């Protein structure tokens, strides 16, 4: 019939961070220089 | 009093009559933590 004092932990939070714009990324859509997929967008570091 | 407690009925009945009031205190048993972080930037 009894109880603890029940310490009754908990949390809260933070974090908008979302920030992207992936609008001002262009993509490529050539063919293959002649083994990649034939339909996937692939990020480039650089021409190197 | 007079007829805050009694009346003449138990005057003549002679009683003697008294209210007595108190408020409570209450021990602390229980713990219900919250907490908040608070972005702070």
């Amino acid at each position: 019939t009894m109880v603890l004092p029940g310490v009754s932990y908990n949390e809260t939070l933070l974090t908008q961070a979302s920030n992207d714009d992936p609008v001002t990324m262009p993509l490529f859509i050539g063919y293959t220089p002649p083994p990649v997929t034939v339909m996937q967008p692939v990020s480039v570091g650089s021409l190197t | 009093g007079l007829d805050e407690t009694m009346t003449e009925d138990d005057i003549r009945h002679g009683k003697m009559i008294l209210q007595v009031r108190l408020a409570l205190l209450a021990p602390a048993e229980f713990i219900a933590i919250s907490l908040t972080l608070d972005l702070r930037d």
